[PDB]
């Protein structure tokens, strides 16, 4: 009341200095309802991967991505994500999907980067400049390297010009360098592109065959349709929480609801244009949105000169001496069954005084 | 191009009037016994329509190419699922991608590709008569699609393909709204029973779909459906029955009014805030 | 090639105003944690320049 008054002697009054809030306890963050989930069990595991120079395009469309189902059954080597942190892969959503799939030498991971020289990023599959995106690679000596002999993955030697970022170039013909033109004689300037591997289970770990598979996709691009997973909460009623209702951030008591809604829209609110009541969009209830920002605080005071004790009155509130009244609750003073005349006004007809050893009675 | 139908004696067409139609929600939230005003793409009350005969039972036969506006209201008078699908696009020469909606007897198919259209695009069954069924024999939409973006496959299902004549008996709402690219699509059925024009009546208007394309689309067309039957000359060229039916198509234009929310929440009486002093 | 300059690239969390930064560990990202033998998912946090 002093720092309220801004001096040192504090007249017989009702005052007002601040007001009674609850401060919300927990957070609960829904989402998650939807049980769709992406086919990553055939990209990074398949009985026959393809060529560096015919390597294959998934689409991913129309699911829900997730990170943690990437290392509880494949244990890979080189993980490396361009342009974006692999931590932020959770929260951010993505758009077009893509998946190349090819299988190189141990010694031509390298060279698969954005930004990198040599053959096959030149001749075989160009990364573009500014690519965002991330590249996958493990060893697999089990399907890909024969016992006997593998020697069906090829790569292209010799082209003409260079290739275009998110190109694909098959060819089986003779390549030309200079005169005489071939058309297949297998004799001077006559080039073939398609040339063989010498993936063997004899030699190091260097020449095993190592599968790659490229992820790219788009940042606050288009309108998307695959985001990344979600963390779920659970549900806690009749308390003053934080919550997140499909986006909507509100902070009160969630009571349970006598009315229903109709089973298209979502949220609710009444005849003053603000949130009365919500659905919750996991268990299907409807819920009313009270917060526990209630009432002020007020100083009942009979002057300094008297006495330094106060009675304290709350405004909203329901309930030493605690009383309700109409007007609401009053700590520090005692009701009285004797009537005396007002001399302090605090509302629905109940006064304070100070009579009598002597206390502020009500 | 391709082959066309012949013997088409087309009508010219002829303006009604509509009867307070079009009056659906404002948005995903509930209001209740609370008076609240807002500007959505709406029909005002009392306009005018273009209306459309698909009556042969006579020789009429008529689906033109509508430019897609902000906005299409479209109700559908059946008695028989007459009108199978809709097609959209700009150009339809394999060069824009272009979004098929079409129901068919088994399955709901929804592409949006570079598909190659005709013409005259349409559908066909036959009925056989030695035996009671309907086969689909004529499917006369594209001749070959090579890219696509987008393909929605529902589940399998089972249709009667009625080709009964008699009075109207279905009302079919389809309310086609884009912002901001989401192709928002309405749906309402009304078992009405009257023999012909609009029937008049107050009703609220139901969701079906949101579904997230980012194309552009120019044009739309109604494909509708051909019976082949012991009544057909003995060919396809000009030999036809699109049996008895009539869609009504209504442009949508951002009015303003004023809703009337019962206690249950719903749609109950609107007031049109410019269509005379009193209501204004 | 002048490699005797290094930058901080990869840490758990920021940086208050008005504070030096001089003990490293070792980052991890996502799974298979390190503790201090730097396998997988283990990069470094100082990195050389250019």
């Amino acid at each position: 009341t002093k720092c309220t008054l801004k001096s040192f002697t504090v007249e017989k009054g009702i005052y007002q200095t601040s007001n009674f809030r609850v401060q919300p306890t927990e957070s609960i963050v829904r989402f998650p309802n939807i049980t769709n989930l992406c086919p990553f069990g055939e990209v990074f595991n398949a009985t026959r991967f393809a060529s560096v120079y015919a390597w294959n395009r998934k689409r991913i469309s129309n699911c829900v991505a997730d990170y943690s189902v990437l290392y509880n059954s494949a244990s890979f080597s080189t993980f490396k994500c361009y342009g974006v942190s692999p931590t932020k892969l959770n929260d951010l959503c993505f758009t077009n999907v893509y998946a190349d799939s090819f299988v190189i030498r141990g010694d031509e991971v390298r060279q698969i980067a954005p930004g990198q020289t040599g053959k096959i990023a030149d001749y075989n599959y160009k990364l573009p400049d500014d690519f965002t995106g991330c590249v996958i690679a493990w060893n697999s000596n089990n399907l890909d390297s024969k016992v006997g002999g593998n020697y069906n993955y090829l790569y292209r030697l010799f082209r003409k010009s260079n290739l275009k970022p998110f190109e694909r170039d098959i060819s089986t013909e003779i390549y030309q360098a200079g005169s005489t033109p071939c058309n297949g004689v297998e004799g001077f300037n006559c080039y073939f592109p398609l040339q063989s591997y010498g993936f063997q289970p004899t030699n190091g770990v260097g020449y095993q065959p190592y599968r790659v598979v490229v992820l790219s996709f788009e940042l606050l691009h288009a309108p998307a349709t695959v985001c990344g997973p979600k963390k779920s909460t659970n549900l806690v009623k009749n308390k003053c929480v934080n919550f997140n209702f499909n986006g909507l951030t509100g902070t009160g008591v969630l009571t349970e609801s006598n009315k229903k809604f109709l089973p298209f829209q979502q949220f609710g609110r009444d005849i003053a244009d603000t949130t009365d009541a919500v659905r919750d969009p996991q268990t299907l209830e409807i819920l009313d949105i009270t917060p526990c920002s209630f009432g002020g605080v007020s100083v009942i005071t009979p002057g300094t000169n008297t006495s330094n004790q106060v009675a304290v009155l709350y405004q909203d509130v329901n309930c030493s001496n605690v009383f309700q009244t109409r007007a609401g609750c009053l700590i520090g003073a005692e009701h009285v069954n004797n009537s005396y005349e007002c001399d302090i006004p605090i509302g629905a007809g109940i006064c304070a005084s100070y009579q009598t050893s002597q206390s502020i009675i009500a | 191009q391709c082959v066309n139908l012949t013997t088409r004696t087309q009508l010219p067409p002829a303006y009604t009037n509509s009867f307070t139609r079009g009056v659906y929600y404002p948005d995903k939230v509930f209001r209740s016994s609370v008076l609240h005003s807002t500007q959505d793409l709406f029909l005002p009350f009392f306009s005018n329509v273009t209306w459309f005969h698909a009556i042969h039972v006579t020789k009429r036969f008529d689906n033109p190419v509508l430019p897609f506006n902000d906005g299409v209201y479209f109700a559908s008078t059946e008695k028989s699922n007459i009108i199978r699908g809709w097609i959209f696009g700009t150009t339809l020469d394999s060069k824009t991608q272009s979004l098929l909606i079409v129901n068919n007897a088994t399955n709901v198919v929804i592409k949006v590709c570079e598909f190659q259209f005709c013409n005259d695009p349409f559908l066909g069954v036959y009925y056989h008569k030695n035996n009671k069924s309907w086969m689909e024999s004529e499917f006369r939409v594209y001749s070959s699609a090579n890219n696509c973006t987008f393909e929605y496959v529902s589940q399998p299902f089972l249709m009667d393909l009625e080709g009964k004549q008699g009075n109207f008996k279905n009302l079919r709402e389809f309310v086609f709204k884009n912002i901001d690219g989401y192709f928002k699509i309405y749906s309402k059925h009304t078992p009405i029973n009257l023999v012909r024009d609009l029937p008049q009546g107050f009703s609220a208007l139901e969701p079906l779909v949101d579904l997230p394309i980012g194309i552009n689309i120019t044009r739309f067309q109604t494909l509708l459906a051909l019976h082949r039957s012991y009544l057909t000359p003995g060919d396809s060229s000009s030999g036809w029955t699109a049996g008895a039916a009539a869609y009504y198509v209504g442009y949508l234009q951002p009015r303003t009014f004023l809703l009337k929310y019962n206690e249950n929440g719903t749609i109950t009486d609107a007031v049109d805030c410019a269509l005379d002093p009193l209501s204004e």
